[PDB]
């Protein structure tokens, strides 16, 4: 539920979500639709 | 891998077991190439792979073929240069009749 949660903090987990697409496996919140 | 586990985790994993997920894809497709085969026809079917194009494979295949192809080549020495063939289950491509 990042709606509910601070800014400054939020991006930290968004860049290690992030930090596993870059590799091929699926994210948290950034996640892959299928082709 | 057991070791650390004691520290590494799954993103971390993927580097580590990158290279044995080829090895263990050549190997586990090299025993259905060749399932019916015995004796010499099967060190002829796993020579059809030996030539797969990449300096990573052709010269895995090339070295299980430098074991396989070992007996087949006791058989040769020994019919070349004695002429006493003996195999009980029939492999060598020289059959003789009783």
């Amino acid at each position: 539920l990042p709606g509910t949660l601070p800014l400054a903090s939020q991006e930290s987990a968004v860049v290690e979500d992030l930090l596993y697409v870059l590799v091929g496996v699926d994210g948290r919140y950034v996640s892959a639709q299928p082709l | 891998l057991h070791s650390q586990l004691q520290s590494l985790t799954l993103r971390r994993l993927l580097v580590w077991t990158y290279d044995p997920k080829i090895r263990l894809k050549t190997l586990a497709a090299l025993v259905d190439h060749c399932q019916g085969r015995k004796g010499g026809e099967l060190a002829s079917a796993v020579h059809a792979y030996t030539k797969t194009g990449d300096p990573y494979m052709r010269s895995l295949v090339q070295h299980i073929l430098s074991l396989v192809s070992h007996p087949v080549l006791s058989f040769l020495y020994r019919w070349i240069y004695d002429g006493e063939l003996e195999d009980t289950y029939h492999e060598f491509f020289v059959a003789s009749d009783p």
